[PDB]
């Protein structure tokens, strides 16, 4: 659960 | 990476990181080796045993990183995967013969201060480099022990063992398509790939021409730095036809 | 490619990392 979220375009 | 240090700022602008896309998290490192191709182990796709199968939408490869959990905006690229290639005479069942794969990206990277390729070698710099001693440098986000997780890129060198050392280090059966690295107990120097490292490059600075060639790919260890063992790489220029068999058909 | 290999932060400026030399030494 560690990740910073990364941009939904992806 | 067990006993490294943080890499420098843009000190592996080809390194990869395959991105789970849910959930969120790192299933293996890899390295980029031209605009539209990366490079990886198969067992980070493909390990039956361990019920991993990943097909290309199941995937993100996030390139420029540093930093292991922060999306660095401005600074890494994260793209899609179009196919992945995986060797067709891959040994998962066995001992990881031919731990190579292919991923080819759906668009091309732009490359940057933090995003650029490595060399893969021909046979010369394959035959000039590749002695026992000689040392290369692993690097990757994966764990930082045997069982914390880093916040950055970690870097270690290590030297090329010789392959009776390799062969009577383990109970399984080593190829020729595979080198071993790492120091030996009394070499007082430690330092090993862990869980998480794996598919990530093994580089060399080829002091003919200054350039940074991939001689190996991350593949297998028991355990992580114990005294006595090694980690086992792929031989990337053993694999080299299939590799450019690849590119050439599918570009 | 042609430019492979060549860091943009280290070889493009001749600038090195702090442990290549380490590397260069082992290649006896
Ligand atoms: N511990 C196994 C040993 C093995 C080797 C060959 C066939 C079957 C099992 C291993 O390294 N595995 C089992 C499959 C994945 C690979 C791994 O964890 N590689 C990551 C790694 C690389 C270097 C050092 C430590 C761990
Ligand atoms: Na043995
Ligand atoms: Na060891």
């Amino acid at each position: 659960g560690d990740f910073e979220e990364i941009p939904e375009e992806y | 990476i067990v006993e490294g240090s943080d890499a420098e700022i843009g000190m592996s602008p080809w390194q990869v990181m395959l991105f789970r896309k849910s959930p969120q998290e790192l299933l293996c490192g890899a390295s980029l080796i031209s605009d539209r191709w990366v490079l990886t182990a198969a067992h980070c796709l493909l390990y039956p045993p361990w019920d991993k199968n990943f097909t290309e939408n199941d995937l993100l490869v996030r390139i420029g990183k540093h930093s292991r959990t922060r999306y660095e905006r401005n600074i890494e690229k994260i793209s899609m995967l179009e196919k992945i290639y995986i060797h067709p005479r891959y040994n998962w069942r066995e001992n990881l013969d031919r731990d190579i794969a292919l991923m080819k990206l759906k668009k091309p990277v732009a490359f940057s201060d933090y995003i650029h390729p490595v060399c893969l070698p021909d046979r010369e710099t394959a035959a000039s480099l590749l002695q026992a001693g000689y040392k290369g440098r692993v690097t990757g986000w994966g764990n930082l022990k045997e069982t914390g997780q880093p916040s950055v890129l970690q870097v270690v060198n290590l030297p090329i063992v010789e392959r009776p050392v390799c062969k009577d280090s383990t109970r399984i059966r080593i190829t020729d398509n595979m080198f071993c690295a790492g120091y030996k107990p009394d070499e007082g120097k430690r330092g090993d790939a862990c869980e998480g490292d794996s598919g990530g490059p093994f580089v060399m600075k080829s002091p003919f021409n200054n350039r940074w060639y991939q001689m190996g790919i991350v593949s297998w260890g028991e355990g992580c730095d114990r005294d006595g063992k090694y980690g086992f790489y792929t031989h990337v220029f053993r694999l080299k036809k299939w590799i450019q068999k690849v590119i050439d058909q599918f570009g | 490619e042609a430019d492979c290999g060549l860091r943009p932060l280290f070889e493009k400026k001749s600038l090195e990392d702090k442990t290549e030399r380490e590397l260069l030494e082992s290649y006896i």
